[PDB]
């Protein structure tokens, strides 16, 4: 919110602008010492977004391929905060209901309503690119969902390559470390604990596996009910359960040293078990990203 | 209890004439008048008014 | 001598006996039939009160075998026994002595009593005042006749 | 109406709370069968299970509790065909007897129905022997054991009714008729455990339907509304201004049939999403009317809506005769209809806040 | 004039105790007997309440566990306690006494002693007689000793 | 006992100051607020629990 | 040497008695004054504990038969009764009481009048002890009527 | 309650001899055979009924 | 020889009372101290009556909201409170006294003071007698020095 | 009760010194005693049946 105001770009009318470079800086870094300063919009601009938008590739190249090329508004911001916190905080809801009468095909004009409410002139480059050059076409479901994952998946891939530290992969640590970016308990210190000691440290980790954790940790509250279940029943969790646990989260299957970090960082008074409670914890503590 | 301070035996107990078939006889009817009286007071409460 | 003048001192003391019981006698009978009314009065209290008992028991045994249920009826039956207690409890502070059966039946005789003697009005304290004065005279008459010591 | 009814209501729904489950199924009940060399269960119709879960509703009073119409069946009496208390097709005909129904039975369906669908989907995902929901009986053991720990808290074994072991064999009755088959062999899958949960729903729902003489198969639009709101404390205000408010319009003759019915109760299966939807109608400026509602109801839940339906869901759900229906009130009184009274039974919240407030003091001894 | 009055004194009470410890011989050795067939009936009496306790615990104890139900014996054993305390209100309005067991025991003791002396032909009327004397005598005796005392 | 040692008559039972309509009175208050807070212990219950 | 000792002595101790009572004259004022300010601390905890079971009997009311079951509030019913008969025993231990209200009102006052008098550094045992000579002295008085008049 | 006015210490006070075997030897058998006509009333009012 | 005859009296009375009192003397050190023998073991019969009290009402708390039902817990605590009344009137029958609280206490005290005289064996009739022998002559004492009836000048 | 004969005033009663703090250091552990000896109770008997 304020930190739109912290990270703008542009500047017309008053309106502050990010570029989607600025909302890269926004996303993988809280703060930086960088100023974030503030220009103003000449007429190029509304034509800067067209020669990004006639260049840029649509998939989970789009951002990198525009850099400052770009116009967000705060509730386009607010709106690119929503994609990458809350997912199905209602999109198939929306193009059920905001243009009806059909097929799920939305129009322009609902557009700007959509944005302020799901949050709760000009154009940018996002009417720009769902409904055509002005308005000309309808955005598809389909598309917009491949558009959600191919972007959260950029986002990913925007971790991975700057928590790389310049690697191909993510070692173990790399990829903890990275985990504990939004982490601030008193059990932290223990929480680093089996980081410099209980850890087989390096271990370098592929994307793959990484878009595999992140989809994870999107369907969260399934493994909530099943490590519930594990609550409400004295079966310890060990290595094929949470492997089974998992998968029933997704439907997919992963790594195992991802798997075991997470056991040795999470026994915690018991042994080769899952800390499960606390580590939903900590990945909510990761997914709220501060409030 | 029952030996005086002077040794002696005590003065003999006294009951009340009839006053067992008095309780025999006062029990049973004011008994009846408890089996009664709801009889007569809950079927009217559902008679007159229910607020 | 002593002899007549002490057996005098004994003769007029039975004399003032004589007296004591002599001026109880038209007073008495006012206090044997106010006695004998908050008697019968004591009496209807208590076969009054087994009454109570008796329909408070048989209200509960219309209702709670076959009129009704049992599951309904116990709270109205914990809340009467637990409001007996407080009742008992009140009639401690509300008199400053304690609930037991004849000491309060005795009160209450004791309260009938005094209710009568209000309306007779008949000079209850100078009787029981004439009754100190006769038992103090029957100790002296005690006292004085000691077979152990000679007079 | 009557004081004696009103005072039965008040005891019966602090039974429907409050309670505990066996006195409950003991309390309901009124059939006891004698197995004439054993001795007599315990069993009660479908009618009575749905007195059961319904509030609001009695039963006569020489069933009351513990006091059944005995009907002795089996023994020397030669019996070719006992009554059908269930239609044939039932649930609870399916069930190990002609239509009745145990107490091991009276547990199981209170689990089954009164649990989302979500939870039995991991259930058996999570004890299968694959992770894909192919399940036995002894993980079927393992799912019954632990979501009867998640309504019915405070469950007991007196050893005397079914509370014991013997409710295992009930549930191992019903496999054995119905889900394992005779040799108890195969597994059931997802789907066809999921399939059986909405019939079972949808056979209740036509009894609860049932229950009021739909003359000519339709239910007047103030019982109608009444069965709408049947967990709920008093809102017979609204009820009345419902009524009062279709008292201007021309359409209180005209009855439900049940397949209108069967549609919006299967379209608040799907209602519990569509509080986002109404939720963005608010503040998008468009107006709550029922044009629209039976339009998204017809695109989210795809089920067909008359509009006589909705004629009497919003005038009880609109704000008070003001022509405009209400958000979350109407989502909390259908999440109260849709859970029929659930959580917390026989409540000692006080444990829950005791832990709080220990919670609190490890929060202070943070401090 | 006490010397000549208790030379005779104490002769003459000593004589009186004497020919009164020889009056009390025949009635007390009939007193012993009649107050023990009276303890033997109290004792059976307490014994029987006891009897009483335990019984309608047992009756009470088999139904609500094998039989019947608690919740349809819970009224009964409310009512019996009901029952109790119009029994102990019905002994005080009968006896013009609280019921406590002490007082209660020695209610039926002189019941069951008084049966004893009327089917006995007891001089109760002189027994406590003689010993109202011989009470009247041992305080003068010891207002004799005390001031010998002095 | 009514009855003295000496035969005389026992005092006059004081009953204190008009207690059956001040008695009566004190019960009532102290019961509405017992129940107004059960009331709200109640709905605290549900605060806290939320 | 006999009776003349009595009349002098008997004119001295009405003196010594009219002595002990122009002593105590003083100091009884301030013994009622703390009579008072103990009293009636006592009788507010004495109303204040019938308000206490007027709340209990009332919290009890409304959890049953608003909020909750009976079934549900049998069991807290039952240990409030339980706990009670624990307390009385408790308070058996305490002091060697059997708790009962006239000796429990007995207790309490003395504990409000012993704070009343220290608060107030009333000189109890001046108190007492003159007041047990002024008994001693009433007593004399009562006997040197008697067999100086009746012998 | 301990002691007299001469402070003289009371004596003894009795237990009758084996008395606790006394009582508990009439408290069960009477539990027992209110325990059997439990039964015996139970079975003679199913027998009516 | 009026009043040295009077005074030769009240000293024969009073060095009877001296000499009793230094009889008195080493028998009263067995008696306190078994008396406070005797009294620590009462006073744990009266803690120990109410950690009965307590762990009673534990196991019943227990059972009732954790691991059974009222429906079972119910009966029970009707039994436990009839037993209670049978015992207090069992206790009746065996000795000839009500379940009061002083008195029962009294009563164990006093019947732990002849276990442990019984023990010790000291000389519990003697020290009755002597014990009884000191306030009568205290007493008579007091009915000696009289200022109403003067013998001491 | 609160004189004498004499109309003196009668001492001040004794308090079981520390005694409250007595009472309930001794009801907390029996509690929990009779909480654990019959949670062992519970844990035994479900076994033997």
């Amino acid at each position: 919110k304020q930190r739109f105001m912290q990270f703008s770009s542009l500047e017309h009318e008053g309106e502050y602008y990010m570029t989607p470079r600025d909302f890269l800086f926004s996303v993988m870094f809280e703060q930086m010492e960088r100023k974030t300063s503030v220009k103003k919009l000449t007429k190029k601009d509304i034509e800067d977004t067209l020669s990004g938008i006639q260049t840029a590739g649509c998939g989970s190249t789009f951002f990198r391929d525009l850099g400052d090329k770009g116009l967000i508004s705060y509730t386009e911001y607010l709106f690119l905060l929503t994609i990458l916190t809350k997912p199905h905080s209602g999109f198939h809801v929306a193009f059920k209901m905001l243009d009806t009468d059909g097929n799920e095909m939305i129009e322009k004009r609902e557009f700007f309503k959509l944005q302020k409410i799901i949050s709760k002139e000009i154009n940018t480059t996002l009417q720009m690119r769902f409904f055509g050059k002005r308005g000309q076409r309808k955005l598809h479901y389909k598309e917009f969902r491949r558009f959600m994952e191919n972007l959260q998946t950029e986002i990913q891939e925007m971790e991975f390559l700057q928590f790389s530290k310049g690697l191909s992969f993510m070692r173990k640590e790399d990829f903890a470390e990275w985990l504990l970016f939004f982490t601030n308990t008193e059990n932290k210190d223990i929480y680093w604990k089996n980081v410099r000691e209980k850890l087989s440290a390096g271990e370098s980790i592929s994307l793959d596996e990484f878009k595999s954790f992140c989809h994870f940790t999107t369907h969260l509250e399934d493994f909530a009910i099943a490590m519930q279940m594990f609550s409400l029943a004295h079966r310890p969790v060990r290595l094929a359960e949470f492997k089974r646990a998992v998968k029933v989260a997704t439907g997919q299957e992963l790594s195992n040293n991802i798997l075991d970090t997470v056991f040795k960082i999470f026994d915690l008074d018991g042994d080769e078990c899952l800390s499960h409670e606390e580590f939903l914890g900590v990945l909510k503590n990761r997914m709220h990203r501060g409030l | 209890v029952i030996v005086t301070r002077s040794g002696a035996i005590l003065p003999k107990p006294v009951k009340m004439s009839f006053g067992l078939l008095r309780v025999f006889s006062i029990v049973i009817p004011f008994l009846y008048v408890g089996t009664l009286i709801s009889k007569n007071f809950a079927a009217l409460l559902e008679e007159h008014d229910i607020f | 001598c002593i002899e007549q003048h002490q057996l005098n001192k004994e003769r007029e003391l039975i004399e003032r006996l004589e007296d004591l019981k002599e001026q109880l006698a038209p007073l008495e009978k006012v206090r044997i039939e106010i006695s004998r009314k908050a008697e019968k009065r004591t009496t209807l209290v208590l076969w009054g009160g087994l009454a109570y008992m008796a329909t408070q028991f048989g209200i509960l045994a219309r209702l709670t075998w076959w009129e009704y249920s049992w599951d309904i009826m116990e709270p109205v039956t914990y809340f009467i026994t637990y409001g007996s207690a407080m009742a008992m409890y009140a009639y401690f502070v509300m008199t400053r002595q304690e609930y037991v059966y004849p000491e309060a039946r005795d009160r209450q005789y004791l309260l009938f009593f005094h209710k009568g003697a209000k309306k007779s009005r008949f000079d209850l304290e100078k009787y029981n005042q004439l009754k100190d004065a006769i038992a103090q005279a029957e100790m002296d008459l005690k006292r004085l006749r000691d077979p152990l010591q000679v007079h | 109406s009557g004081f004696r009814d009103r005072k039965v209501m008040e005891y019966e729904n602090r039974i429907r709370a409050y309670s505990t489950p066996d006195k409950i199924f003991r309390y309901f009940a009124t059939l006891k069968v004698i197995s004439e060399p054993g001795e007599a269960e315990v069993f009660m119709t479908p009618e009575d299970f749905v007195r059961s879960i319904t509030p609001n509703e009695k039963q006569p009073e020489h069933l009351g509790l513990d006091q059944y119409i005995i009907k002795r069946f089996d023994g020397k009496k030669i019996s070719q065909e006992r009554e059908k208390f269930a239609d044939e097709g039932s649930i609870f005909y399916t069930l190990g007897e002609c239509g009745l129904i145990s107490f091991s039975d009276y547990i199981f369906l209170t689990t089954v129905l009164s649990t989302p669908q979500r939870n039995f989907e991991i259930a058996f995902k999570m004890f299968d022997l694959n992770g894909d929901g192919e399940v036995d009986m002894e993980e079927f053991e393992q799912v019954q054991s632990i979501i009867r720990s998640q309504t019915s808290m405070g469950m007991r074994h007196r050893d005397r009714p079914t509370t014991g072991n013997t409710l295992k064999s009930g549930l191992c009755s019903a496999l054995t008729t119905y889900f394992f088959g005779a040799d108890l062999k195969g597994k059931l899958t997802i789907k066809n455990f999921l399939e059986f949960q909405r019939k079972l729903q949808h056979d209740v729902l036509k009894l609860e339907f049932e229950r009021h003489d739909p003359v000519d198969g339709r239910i007047t639009e103030r019982q109608f509304g009444g069965m709408l709101l049947a967990y709920s404390g008093v809102q017979s205000k609204k009820l009345t201004a419902m009524q009062r408010q279709l008292k201007k319009h021309f359409k209180e003759g005209k009855g439900l049939t049940f397949q209108e019915v069967e549609n919006f109760f299967t379209f608040l299966k799907n209602i519990n999403d569509v509080d986002t939807a109404l939720s963005f109608y608010h503040m998008a400026g468009a107006s709550l009317d029922k044009v629209t509602m039976q339009q998204v109801a017809r695109t989210v839940a795809k089920v067909e809506l008359s509009d006589h339906v909705c004629d009497v869901v919003f005038a009880l759900f609109d704000c008070d005769g003001n022509g405009e229906l209400s958000n979350k009130e109407f989502v909390s009184i259908m999440k109260q209809r849709l859970m029929r009274g659930l959580e917390k039974p026989k409540d000692m919240g006080f444990t829950r806040l005791m832990q709080a407030m220990w919670k609190c003091a490890q929060e202070t001894a943070w401090d």
